[PDB]
């Protein structure tokens, strides 16, 4: 009823950490279109 | 029903009459490197037969004189099949071993032999310099397949006795008694992977405790074989060949 337009977060994620990372295991990849090696820096 | 044994491993088998026991160092079987233990990030690689299996050396004549011998592990094996292509290509390893030391005499000869196994065995100079100082040579410190011969096998070439030797793995190879001597080893080393190259872990020892006699007559040729074979061995670290 009175003037309308007067009326009108983050990335960051902390995570406890006692060690250090693991590492688990692989396999090999024969497939296109899912690349990790190229990046865009 | 125990002086009767055979042992195959991989396509090689080997077969006795006249054994004694078969001897585990230290109480344990070699094994795989557990993941709780593991410190590389790599995948390694485990031939499991090509690699296992018992590979002879040559002879060595035992006679009157004889100040007894010495071998590197693993050094005997880096060029010798193809264990000694997956120590040369790889940077790391890791492996344990079973030796078997066949040595036969007739009921008319007499002698023993002591074979042990020595973890991180060091060969001493022989000179009497305080600092220049006298080192061994590289062909002493790591023989290859034709070993070594001790020059003072009383102090085993380290300044250490060979009285007290026997807290090591060991058997007797007494020539009225048994004919060959097991001995079963696991990794010994304080890191989980190390290199085949620079690091030979220990050394296996012959030494003619009391010494050959035979009357006139007898056959004068006294060989001493040395049949050797990896267990649980795994590479890892590939690259180009280094020896």
């Amino acid at each position: 009823d009175p003037v309308e337009d007067i009326i009108h977060r983050a990335i960051s994620s902390a995570t406890n950490v006692e060690s250090a990372a693991n590492t688990t295991p692989s396999s090999h990849r024969l497939e296109t279109g899912r690349v990790p090696a190229l990046q865009a820096a | 029903s125990d002086r009767v044994a055979q042992l195959t491993v991989g396509n090689s088998s080997i077969t006795t009459q006249e054994a004694a026991n078969i001897v585990l160092a230290y109480g344990e079987w070699p094994e795989y490197c557990p993941d709780t233990d593991a410190t590389a990030v790599d995948k390694p690689t485990r031939p499991d037969v090509s690699v296992n299996r018992f590979y002879t050396l040559d002879s060595k004549m035992w006679q009157e004189n004889s100040t007894g011998w010495y071998w590197k592990f693993p050094d005997v094996l880096n060029k010798t099949g193809v264990f000694g292509q997956n120590a040369q290509f790889h940077y790391l390893y890791r492996s344990g071993f079973c030796l078997h030391v066949q040595c036969n005499a007739s009921k008319f000869h007499q002698g023993a032999l002591l074979v042990a196994v020595i973890p991180e065995f060091v060969i001493a100079g022989r000179g009497s310099n305080t600092k220049e100082a006298p080192h061994p040579g590289f062909t002493t410190t790591f023989p290859g397949t034709t070993g070594a011969t001790f020059y003072d096998p009383y102090v085993l070439d380290s300044g250490v006795p060979l009285s007290q030797a026997l807290i090591y793995p060991h058997q007797w190879i007494n020539l009225r008694t048994n004919n060959c001597a097991t001995v079963i080893v696991p990794y010994i080393n304080a890191v989980p992977f190390d290199s085949a190259i620079n690091h030979s872990n220990f050394g296996l020892i012959v030494i003619p405790v009391s010494p050959l006699k035979y009357s006139s007559g007898a056959t004068t040729a006294i060989p001493i074989t040395i049949t050797i074979a990896p267990l649980n061995s795994e590479f890892g670290g590939l690259r180009q060949a280094v020896s």
